[PDB]
């Protein structure tokens, strides 16, 4: 009664039918069946990045000229917990999909290379681990980028250093225009735990 | 020793990368590397923290601040405080997102562009994510107060549709349907807690509302015309009003804050898509007011 | 007779013979300076506390130190205001004469503790926060705190700061670099930047000439320390 | 006696040569031979060696001659020997290259052709293949000595960034800013020899900088332009520098000769790729100056 501050903390709580871990189980086996515990397991799965890539003919391309831009977004499964979270380890496993009206008077066929984060088109060599696929018979190009880094993980957007892990080159013959999809590999995985930024609406531009 | 063939033909369907958007399953994603074999080490020495940081049991147990109220001398009995906060004493329960600001430039002299920016609990933040929700909430509502002030205080839960007030633009809730001796409080869950030592309190609100699951639409277009959503989506909401009146010397200030915190434990979800009518679109700050945000679009 | 291969501290030598060395005919022990304190070590000494800021607050307010915490950040020019802006490691190295104790060193393993000495008259209320952002300028700029809602920011890692139930926190920064062992000759280190957020304003009576202060005060150590590689630099 | 088809439909992708770039997974490349089972013999009685000629901790343990120096009684104390070399009494310690000759041919009468040539050692070798290098230095120091040439010769470690002067088309080292008593050596790991008797010495430097690899760039593309590379890629530099002058009768030659050997022990390799921007073109010399050599270029 005195004169003072305490502060005697109370989780009291509301309804207490049943324990609450019982009946998630019986609510999921009549309305999912699938039981989503871990986000671990949604950067195994292949969310679509963007629904059109217009390359140009004969280029070396690298993928952060789409990488810098589809990071701010958020539109998939890493770019969204990019925010929740502050470094990142494990390679980008990314499938390119053919959209292209094809030639008959061409042979089309696509490669794929390494570069170092962040270095430009002529400034790397190419004689490395490679893979080519043929979008005649095989529209998807299915490569993995290993983690061969310097370092035992890296923050997002770092400083002046470069070339301190690998990522991948983009090779074809032809204007092809795609679609491209990604997630992490088998030991991709995130860490060291932030709040999250903010979230946008919809945006339907009323004239007054 | 080149004998004939002895299997049988097998069959055959031509589809490259069947099934990509599942987490399990052996994927024919080539590694260019030197090993096919190439295995990174445990979780060892790598993050500083030992706990598992991605599991929704933990990034949905993060507690975030989302009402900061001022209870006032001014303000009456029996009545949440209206503020123009606008929701306040009236937080919904529920997981995804309920609060909204709608951001206004200008592109020619009588067209403008309301973007929503919403505010985003680390529990809200994954429930945009997914399409239906179940989860048990938490509330852990905190007086500041000095030495000197005492008073009572009750937060009630009420299930099922929240009071509100469709807008052009946004829902606000309706403090004329809570006041009085129109709405009494004696047969809600409530808990009355006394300002006099006791400061905090944790309120669990378990999940019943007569539906498997919920929705994570939230206020994601939520206005005069489209606000069907917004009712499927929190079964109801707790109710911050006073029983006793705020007493407090010329000393002390008249106002004090209420803190309300924010969680959800044992959280399941359904789908990994978003209900909303748009992508998961990150805000991003831009530079100067005159500038605007680039908005992504629906054709593939 | 062939070999003299001695070793000091870390050096070691390389001559024909033993060099003839006479020396002390008993060691016998003389004033007592070790019988007054025992040695502290190098890694016993990087854990003194300093008194580096004094922070006062008045309500008021004029000054930026009570403008709260934005519920919405919707452009980068109205960023989230905050009080003061620690720039960890580089605050707790340079004072407190441990840069000056630390030199001839090459790399470093350090966690920064972090205590808030508070004192405060009972008729003031009042709530605080006290976030730490790991890269917070140098990641992109949507994902600084700066940037972020109200409960964007409280959603950093932190601990609460009321004044009449808190006189102290203790509050432990984890070695939160990528680079294993942090630089310090053209260091430029700055890894983890700390900040202090008001929540509520601080709330006391309206009429003036009545002084209601608040005066924090921060103490910062460093703990679990290896420091390893030598050289002859320094960073002045 | 003829059945139908139990089993299911085998998904199917044409992906021909999935992931030829591995060293392990059965390879569907035809013999053009009689039998299937094409044995060739084991090891035994081919290579007139019986050691692993091929493993890397076999491979980089060849030791090889970088510099030869000249140490005379003009040169002072405490002050590494500056010779023209230009390296000389700074030798980076690191796996990859530091030193390059460039050939200077002509092409028109305004425009020349500059192409870095640089020295190998078998350690700097198969550096060249591969991106990301860790590994133990070693080098031998050996006084090439009279019987009457006495002294002490100081070599000293210094990890991080390595003084330099950057050129138009090289970098050389530099000797203004590791002289003195503007740079002590009392702080140091250190080894102090005794021309007396003692003449050979070898100092294993293990591997110690605040990263998990290096960069196998050296010196290529070094220059004013382009420098970051070089500072990443070595964790500093040994220093002979005497502490007593060379004492040297009228009768002996005043100019000695000290040898450093290199290999590195312990070789570990991240990348089959090289982080040079060019190919690993292998040196030609050409028959006659005038002549110049192919260059392999970067289309595909």
């Amino acid at each position: 009664i005195n004169i003072g501050n305490k502060t005697n903390e109370n989780v009291i709580s509301f309804f207490d039918s049943t324990d609450a871990e019982t009946q998630n189980h019986n609510a999921l086996m009549k309305g999912c069946g699938e039981f989503i515990v871990n986000l671990r397991t949604l950067l195994r799965t292949f969310r679509t990045i963007t629904d059109n890539w217009i390359l140009q003919a004969n280029t070396k391309t690298p993928i952060t000229d789409l990488t810098n831009t589809t990071d701010a977004q958020g539109r998939d499964y890493m770019s969204y917990l990019s925010y929740l979270y502050r470094f990142y380890r494990g390679g980008r496993r990314y499938k390119f999909f053919n959209t292209t009206p094809l030639k008959q008077s061409q042979t089309c066929y696509i490669r794929s290379f390494l570069i170092p984060r962040n270095y430009s088109a002529d400034e790397i060599n190419v004689d490395g681990p490679s893979h080519i696929t043929y979008p005649v018979i095989n529209p998807v190009h299915e490569v993995e980028v290993p983690f061969y880094s310097q370092y035992r993980k890296i923050p997002i957007a770092s400083t002046s250093d470069k070339g301190y892990d690998s990522s991948l080159m983009y090779f074809s013959n032809t204007a092809t225009t795609q679609i491209v999809a990604r997630a992490g590999n088998d030991d991709f995985t995130f860490g060291w735990m932030i709040g999250p930024p903010q979230l946008q609406g919809e945006s339907r531009s009323v004239a007054p | 020793s080149k004998p004939r063939n002895q299997q049988q033909v097998c069959p055959l369907q031509n589809v490259p990368a069947w099934g990509y958007s599942l987490y399990k399953g052996i994927d024919m994603s080539v590694p260019l590397a030197y090993d096919p074999n190439n295995e990174l080490g445990d979780l060892k020495d790598v993050f500083p923290s030992a706990v598992d940081e991605m599991a929704i049991g933990y990034v949905c147990g993060n507690p975030a601040v989302k009402h900061v109220l001022t209870w006032k001398t001014t303000d009456a009995i029996q009545k949440p405080i209206a503020n123009g906060d606008d929701w306040g004493g009236v937080i919904p329960v529920g997981m995804p997102c309920y609060s909204k600001s709608i951001r206004t430039t200008r592109i020619s002299a009588t067209e403008n562009r309301e973007t929503e920016v919403m505010d985003a609990a680390p529990c809200e933040y994954v429930a945009n994510m997914f399409s239906y929700w179940r989860a048990t909430m938490c509330y852990r509502i905190t007086v500041v107060k000095t030495a000197f002030h005492t008073g009572r205080l009750e937060i009630f839960f009420e299930p099922g549709v929240i009071p509100v007030k469709p807008t052009v633009n946004n829902i606000g809730p309706d403090q004329d349907r809570l006041t009085g001796a129109v709405a009494p409080s004696d047969n809600n869950y409530k808990y009355i807690l006394d300002l006099t030592n006791d400061t905090e309190v944790t309120i669990r609100v378990p999940f019943v509302s007569n539906k498997m699951f919920l929705k994570t639409a939230g206020i994601y277009g939520a206005n005069s015309e489209n606000n069907w959503n917004f009712h499927e989506s929190f079964s109801g909401f707790l109710c911050i009003r006073p029983v006793t009146k705020l007493m407090a010397p010329d000393t002390v200030s008249d106002n004090v804050s209420i803190v309300v915190w924010k969680w959800a434990e044992d959280v399941v979800v359904v789908e990994p898509k978003p209900l909303t009518s748009g992508p998961t679109q990150v805000y991003r700050p831009p530079p100067t007011a005159s500038t605007a945000v680039e908005v992504l679009n629906v054709e593939l | 007779s062939e070999n003299s291969v001695e070793t000091q501290e870390i050096t070691t030598f390389h001559d024909v013979e033993t060099p003839n060395r006479i020396d002390t005919p008993m060691a016998q022990d003389t004033s007592s300076a070790r019988n007054m304190d025992d040695t502290h070590s190098i890694i016993q000494f990087l854990q003194r506390p300093v008194l580096i800021d004094n922070i006062e607050i008045i309500a008021g307010t004029t000054a930026d130190a009570n403008k709260p915490l934005s519920r919405y950040v919707l452009d980068q020019q109205n960023s989230q205001k905050y009080v003061r802006s620690w720039t960890l490691p580089s605050t707790v190295l340079r004072a407190g004469g441990k840069a000056q104790k630390l030199a001839n060193f090459k790399y470093l393993r350090c966690d920064v503790q972090v205590k808030l000495v508070l004192n405060a008259n009972p008729f003031v209320a009042g709530r605080m926060y006290l976030a730490y952002s790991p890269y917070d300028d140098k990641v992109d700029t949507a994902r600084s705190v700066l940037q972020t809602s109200r409960a964007g920011v409280t959603g950093y890692p932190g601990v609460e700061l009321d004044f009449q139930l808190d006189n102290s926190v203790e509050m432990t920064i984890p070695y939160a670099s990528f680079q294993e062992a942090y630089d310090l000759v053209t260091g430029t280190e700055d890894f983890v930047q700390l900040y202090l957020f008001p929540i509520t304003p601080v709330l006391g009576p309206k009429s003036e000439s009545e002084s209601s202060k608040v005066d924090i005060s921060v103490y910062m150590w460093l703990s679990n320390i290896s420091l390893v590689i030598p050289t002859y630099r320094i960073n002045p």
